């Protein structure tokens, strides 16, 4: 569930 | 930015907006030819557009810049996210006075408890997305180490800190990445991840500017 904050996101799984 | 204010227009002269046909990320201007951004925002083709305040409309205080060099910090890691910073060079050199300014460098790290002014065009929604024209602001303190590491168990490196709340309601968001955190003056953080946004427990993560101070002026000596 962890996301860096830019457009569009990078998301973890977790 | 959730839960902030509307700054001003310029009252964050060295926030500038990437742009590749649509803005992306945050950045912030450390002298006329040269911003700190967050490795995870490097892309080619980047605009950099400095003096903003309403990102779509044109207002009269922009300066738009090619970006000639965008340079990712060469032990950056994208799982852990880890040297999360890049520098990128100006094509021009901008054009410097009250409302387009360099922020300064830290001479030491911060300390727990200091205020900080976060800022960005990015999400202002923590459910949902909803983007501003104008720039957004929010005063955040630094957490302690040990707050951090337990809202991140296994997450939190020594290039990281966290500043926010735990409550919920006030961080940053999709879209201010890449984005200032300046406490006293200087530029101690990068805008850089975190787990959703203004959730309770989990508050910003940021890049531990004070430690690649020596980084970045060894990097612009030799671009
Ligand atoms: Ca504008």
């Amino acid at each position: 569930g962890r996301c860096t904050k830019s457009i569009p996101p990078i998301c973890f799984p977790d | 930015i959730v839960g902030g204010y509307t700054c001003g227009a310029n009252t964050v002269p060295y926030q500038v907006s990437l742009n590749s046909g649509y803005h992306f990320c945050g950045g912030s201007l450390i002298n006329s030819q040269w911003v700190v951004s967050a490795a995870h925002c490097y892309k080619s083709g980047i605009q950099v557009r400095l003096g903003e305040d309403n990102i779509n409309v044109v207002e009269g205080n922009e300066q738009f810049i090619s970006a000639s060099k965008s340079i990712v910090h060469p032990s950056y890691n994208s799982n852990t996210l880890n040297n999360d910073i890049m520098l990128i060079k100006l094509k021009s050199a901008a054009s410097l006075n009250s409302r387009v300014a360099s922020i300064s460098l830290p001479t030491s790290c911060a300390s727990a408890g200091t205020q900080c002014l976060i800022s960005g065009w990015g999400n202002t929604k923590s459910s949902g997305t909803s983007y501003p024209d104008v720039l957004k602001c929010l005063k955040a303190p630094i957490l302690s180490d040990s707050s951090c590491k337990s809202a991140y168990p296994g997450q939190i490196t020594s290039n990281m800190f966290c500043a926010g709340y735990l409550e919920g309601g006030k961080d940053s968001c999709q879209g201010d990445s890449g984005g200032p955190v300046v406490c006293s003056g200087k530029l101690q953080g990068i805008v850089s991840w975190g787990s959703g946004c203004a959730q309770k427990n989990k508050p910003g993560v940021y890049t531990k500017v004070c430690n690649y101070v020596s980084w970045i002026k060894q990097t612009i000596a030799s671009n």
